[PDB]
């Protein structure tokens, strides 16, 4: 069977705190 | 490994210490003690290297 992920699957990709930023 | 033979065919032990280098909590340090913590004035400091 199937379905879409919509906008699911993003993770923390470091143990860095950051706040108020758009990073990339 | 015969007993005999020139160094670069006799046996080496090797160990290869890697760095878990992360910005994550410290579960090994050096030898370095720490001072006491001070708050709120302009200060030196070191943490965890």
């Amino acid at each position: 069977a199937y379905t879409n992920s919509f906008t699911r699957g993003v993770y923390y990709p470091d143990k860095v705190f950051r706040s108020s930023v758009l990073h990339s | 490994f015969q007993p005999t033979y020139g160094v670069g065919y006799q046996p080496y032990r090797v160990v290869v210490l890697s760095f878990e280098l992360l910005h994550a909590p410290a579960t090994v340090c050096g030898p370095k003690k720490s001072t006491n913590l001070v708050k709120n004035k302009c200060v030196n400091f070191n943490f965890n290297g």
